[PDB]
């Protein structure tokens, strides 16, 4: 209730990002939010002396009927001073993902209960846009924590501790982690059980709060149960030219990941100028080479750490038939996780509501096992991804990304 | 009396560090003094400015301009350097409404508020650095100084701060006759509904009750603007649209200056005229930027411009925008990247119309144009009328489905439908998934000296068939791209390609139709003509037969 100081970054100034357009349906959906908000004190109308902008729009939660406003507060999550004062930084949990269950919860609500720095509030600046700018786009600014704001957890931080400090005493197993408006709760429980700690969870803050609109609701994920993709050879009774050709071209390629691959027998194989779908049998040395290549692709990379003070990176491939691939990496060659989605739900025409699934999954991820998201190399136009991201997305938090241009090779090889 | 509510100041602040402006106030004459100085005093009478003592250490200056024609004289403060110290403001014009979103209105009545406009408030604590001097006649006694009061005309915050102060004050009214559309342009609110004639004029009158609490009086003698209105470029009518007169002149020689403003014409006319195409044109000011150079048309461009004149005949309008029915867009191939399309309701009656051109890339096809194009005039649709159009297009829904499943990336196009109108858009090739049975096989490859530009394009197949081809002036990426090509030259019409060119592959890999290097042209127009091809990929140097062999015949 006392304001926390908060200030920018050094000669840098507030954030002047351009408001997308907006929907019908999302525009009359922010102006029912925002008229509420600003009944309940938590934004006010600005003048024209604040010439501040983060984009907004709104989106629908993880099976929710309701609207929900996200705020684009990247910029200025950018901008915003670092919050080391009273902790250089709770040290990430490298529990949390190996928990059977790992509920996450939105939590974002709570942060309106503590007023923003009356200072700071002109940096939250946001536009309502009308349809063909036909009236004046409405102005407001935040006097609360923002939801998506670097700042709110870190300023919440002292009073998150305070309200879930009975659940922790009483469930010490329970690994509890908080990144931006959500919360992620594992435990080694039944199912039952767990869903049953959660909703007592959910009470210790309706308890304080005494109503969160969204608190209600539960992504339930299982880090245990967690796939990776190792590097996997065909085993053919058949080799054709092509099978024997594919071969040395994933063996080159992981080469550069293994250091003792061997391909010098494989390629003798190939001697003379064969037609690609002759068969060759495999001589004894081949198989030995194919054999002993087998076994280095089964021990993990060697010299693979995390340094928490590199970007993560992470990449994905479209695969076909609704299956994509995907690997996360500070250092080329240095895979800190690999994977591979099919499930993707509801998009079996639509590639781009796959790719944004994809993408939020695996920044889901990433903040499990990390503590913070990557940054993504996307294959896709930026143009086709900027006009239809925002019709598909349901988490509370935006990563970065660019954009693949040229189709990579790497494709076959994670095929 | 009648209490007035007054207008609250908006704070100004200057740009961080900077201090106000101390400028010299230039000589004028004795007659320009005189005149300065009567309409000073009359603004003063006003309370547009006031008289300041000599603390006040800023200073901007002022001219006297003569209206041309008229004995009468015109003050004018240039604030250009307070202009630069002052901070930066929202501006909420930036947006301009498309005539095609708006909405069919049987009345539009126009007031007067330029009342308003030179009697909106100033920052107080902001004045002193409005502050300018009247010289002195013979500069023999201290020249007059006076600050604004009111927003100065010509200073940054004047056009925002007056916006804003007036939104706020209509807002209630909006709000509170949701029948009536309220616009400000300059000085007028533009007011304009649906209602019966004596029914609006009353909502005008309210208007002018309630801009009364603010003192803002508004002229009795109704504003000699009525429909059509002459507005940012376009014509308005109560039930139609379109942009103003677009008038191609006669030129017997055309220099780079004209050219850039003809196409600036024929772009601004492309939204409501269809068809219009400029790439030709366009081409025209390819690289050079001297206005005054003179460039011959080519053929190709007289043709563009002749076409152009015969769209721009006679008037075309375009009508406003009907919430209860749905938008449809419908786009045709024009050639050489261009796109043109329409955007309508009702059949034969335009929202408005548009184009598009490829973007600058060294390869490309029509199927990605095209995408380009949709999420263009969908992101464009969403600006002007919130919602995606569904989409009539010339392309098959099975050359679409085969395109999305076996393109390398994601990609998308919102509910749509074919529209059979030629030239359709359609997949020219497709490689095999797989190496393909009875057919020959050609192991490829080029290499180059990097010195002297010598180079070779070869191939050899699983049947003997060999070529090696001497080249001159070429590289090792042109020369792997020729030895694809001598191979789709000289074999069947199922051919299986082995390659380890990467950079081929990954040209071929993107599936253009169409490219800036004519040997990808040649390539293309070859596998145009095959029943089936398979292109494999292997890496160089690693002993694999048949790459290994002609490898060495082309880097001899
Ligand atoms: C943008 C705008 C410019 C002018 C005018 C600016 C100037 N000069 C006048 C008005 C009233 C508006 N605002 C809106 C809003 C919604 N529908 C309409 N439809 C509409 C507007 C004018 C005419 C006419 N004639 C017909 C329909 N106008
Ligand atoms: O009374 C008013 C005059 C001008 C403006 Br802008 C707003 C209110
Ligand atoms: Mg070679």
């Amino acid at each position: 209730i006392e304001t926390v100081p908060v200030k920018l970054k050094p000669g840098m100034d507030g954030p002047k990002v351009k408001q997308w357009p907006l929907t019908e349906e999302k525009i009359k959906a922010l102006v029912e939010i925002c008229t509420e908000m600003e009944k309940e004190g938590k934004i006010s109308k600005i003048g024209p002396e604040n010439p501040y902008n983060t984009p907004v729009f709104a989106i629908k939660k993880k099976d929710s009927t309701k609207w929900r406003k996200l705020v684009d507060f990247r910029e200025l999550n950018k901008r915003t001073q670092d919050f080391w004062e009273v902790q250089l930084g709770i040290p990430h949990p490298a529990g949390l993902k190996k928990k059977k269950s790992v509920t996450v919860l939105d939590v974002g609500d709570a942060y309106f209960s503590v007023p923003l720095d009356e200072d700071f509030r002109k940096y939250t600046a946001f536009t309502i846009p009308s349809i063909n700018n036909e009236t004046p786009g409405i102005r407001y600014q935040y006097n609360v924590l923002p939801q998506g704001w670097k700042g709110s957890p870190a300023i919440f931080q002292s009073s998150m501790t305070k309200i879930l400090e009975p659940f922790k005493k009483q469930n010490p197993d329970i690994v509890i982690y908080q990144y931006m408006d959500d919360l992620y709760v594992g435990s080694d429980l039944e199912i039952g059980q767990h869903r049953t700690k959660i909703e007592e969870l959910r009470q210790h803050l309706l308890r304080w709060g005494l109503e969160p609109p969204f608190l209600w609701m539960g992504y339930e994920l299982h880090p245990d149960k967690w796939t990776v993709q190792p590097i996997v050879l065909p085993e053919k009774d058949s080799w054709t030219v092509n099978d024997i050709q594919k071969l040395v071209g994933k063996l080159n390629w992981a080469s550069q990941i293994y250091p003792g691959i061997k391909v010098r027998q494989l390629s003798k194989l190939l001697r003379g100028t064969k037609a690609l779908t002759e068969v060759i049998p495999l001589t004894e040395e081949a198989e030995l080479e194919l054999a002993e290549n087998r076994e280095i692709l089964k021990e993990p990379v060697h010299g693979v750490y995390y340094d928490p003070s590199k970007d993560l990176i992470a990449e994905i491939q479209k695969q076909g038939q609704g299956q994509w691939t995907y690997q996360i990496y500070q250092e080329p060659f240095k895979n800190l996780k690999t994977g591979k989605y099919a499930r993707m739900r509801g998009a079996h025409t639509n590639d781009v509501k796959q790719l944004t699934e994809a993408v939020q999954k695996i920044t889901t991820e990433s903040i499990v096992i990390w503590g913070k998201t990557p940054k993504f190399k996307l294959p896709i136009q930026k143009e086709t991804w900027e006009t239809w991201w925002t019709e598909y997305w349901q988490a509370t938090w935006i990563p970065e990304w660019e954009f693949v241009n040229t189709p990579p090779l790497v494709k076959l090889w994670y095929q | 009396m009648v209490p007035i509510s007054p207008i609250e100041t908006v704070p100004v602040k200057l740009k961080p560090g900077m201090d106000g402006p101390k400028v010299k106030q230039w000589p004028l004459t004795e007659e320009k003094i005189k005149a300065l100085v009567e309409i000073c005093t009359e603004m003063e009478k006003e309370g547009k400015i006031s008289k300041i003592g000599p603390e006040n250490p800023y200073n901007t200056p002022v001219f006297a301009i003569k209206k041309k024609d008229s004995t009468k004289w015109r003050k004018l403060v240039d604030f250009r350097e307070l202009n630069k110290r002052t901070q930066d403001f929202w501006e909420v014009q930036l947006g301009i409404p498309h005539p095609a979103g708006l909405k069919k209105k049987k009345s539009v009545t126009v007031l007067d508020v330029g009342d308003a406009y030179f009697s909106v408030p100033l920052d107080e604590d902001f004045r002193k650095y409005t502050a300018f001097t009247i010289p002195s006649i013979n500069n023999e006694t201290p020249g007059i100084r006076y600050q604004y009061n009111v927003l100065p005309q010509g200073w940054k915050g004047s056009p925002a701060i007056f916006q804003s102060s007036m939104t706020k004050i209509l807002e209630p009214f909006a709000a509170q006759n949701p029948d009536i559309v309220i616009y400000q342009y300059m000085d007028d609110l533009y007011v304009g509904s649906d209602l019966e004639i004596g029914q609006h004029r009353t909502k005008i009158e309210e208007l002018r009750q309630h801009l009364l609490r603010w003192g803002l009086t508004t002229p009795d003698k109704k504003h000699q603007k009525e429909p059509p209105f002459l507005w940012m470029g376009y014509e308005l009518h109560p039930d139609k649209w379109t942009v103003q007169p677009i008038v191609l002149p006669e030129k017997d020689s055309w220099t780079v200056n004209d050219i850039q403003k003809l196409v600036g014409k024929l772009n601004w006319a492309s939204q409501i005229y269809p068809g219009i195409k400029v790439r030709q044109l366009s081409k025209l000011l390819r690289g050079t930027k001297a206005l005054t150079e003179v460039i011959p048309l080519t053929e190709e461009a007289e043709l563009e411009l002749a076409e152009n004149r015969e769209i721009l005949k006679e008037p075309v309008h375009g009508v406003y925008y009907d919430p209860s029915k749905d938008l449809i867009a419908e786009i045709q191939k024009q050639g050489q990247g261009q796109w043109t399309y329409q955007i309508y309701q009702e059949p034969f009656k335009n929202l408005k119309t548009g184009k598009y051109a490829r973007m600058r890339g060294a390869h490309t096809n029509d199927v990605k144009q095209l995408t380009e194009a949709v999420q263009k005039i969908t992101t464009e649709s969403i600006v002007i009328w919130g919602k995606t159009p569904k989409f009539k297009l010339p392309i098959q829904k099975e050359t679409w489905e085969t395109w999305w499943t076996e393109y390398w990336q994601a990609t998308w196009i919102p509910e749509w439908e074919f529209v059979n109108t030629p030239p359709l858009v359609k997949l020219w090739y497709q490689l095999e998934k797989e190496p393909i049975v009875g057919a020959e096989t050609f192991y490829v490859d080029g290499a180059a000296n990097r010195e002297t530009k010598l180079g070779k394009a070869g191939y050899v197949t699983n049947k003997g068939r060999q070529k090696v081809v001497p080249l001159t002036n070429t590289t090792n990426q042109k020369t792997e791209l020729q030895a694809i090509y001598l191979a789709l030259q000289d074999s069947g019409l199922e051919v299986n390609i082995v390659t380890d060119s990467q950079y081929a592959l990954g040209i071929i890999q993107a599936q253009p139709d169409k490219s800036e290097s004519e040997l990808v042209n040649q390539i293309i127009e070859q596998l145009i003509k095959k029943e089936k091809v398979y292109l494999a990929w292997v890496p160089a140097h690693k002993g694999i037969g048949g790459n290994e062999q002609v490898d060495k015949l082309v880097s001899a």
